[PDB]
């Protein structure tokens, strides 16, 4: 966590539901946007810190 | 119904997914109560059940 | 079994209620009164005060 990775994400299309056979979690939580709309609303660049 | 635990959050007025939108789908006027509960032990099988 | 959690099986009912247009049949534990007329009271009628 002192030393978190980030990912920049860019030129590519992204399928958000495809997310939930990555990882066994309960809930997608969100601040700005939706979990559901997510596929519709598009963005410049996406950043993954992990 | 038997639902997987990262859809229970798609039981809910106003939610689409596969599930919510092919599988079982509730008003926006929805006047009711949703109840769920984890059943690992009686649904879980090591062969894949 | 050895799936981790959320995608563990989850058993769910779902109550959906028929609100008050009809005469009621489902109807909880509350003992029913004598009927008054002529004064000034609180009522209770199927669940509406
Ligand atoms: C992760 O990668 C390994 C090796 O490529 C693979 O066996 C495994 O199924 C993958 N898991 C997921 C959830 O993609």
């Amino acid at each position: 966590v002192y030393a978190w990775n980030r990912k920049r994400i860019s030129n590519c299309v992204a399928d958000y539901s495809v997310l939930y056979n990555f990882a066994p979690f309960f809930a997608f939580k969100c601040y700005g946007v939706s979990p559901t709309k997510l596929n519709d609303l598009c963005f410049t660049n996406v950043y993954a810190d992990s | 119904f038997v639902i997987r635990g990262n859809e229970v959050s798609q039981i809910a007025p106003g939610q689409t997914g596969n599930i919510a939108d092919y599988n079982y789908k509730l008003p926006d006027d929805f006047t009711g109560c949703v109840i769920a509960w984890n059943s690992n032990k009686l649904d879980s099988k090591v062969g894949g059940n | 079994p050895t799936y981790g959690v959320g995608h563990q099986p989850y058993r769910v009912v779902v109550l959906s209620f028929e609100l008050l247009h009809a005469p009621a049949t489902v109807c909880g534990p509350k003992k029913s009164t004598n009927l008054v007329k002529n004064k000034c009271v609180n009522f209770n009628f199927n669940g509406l005060t």
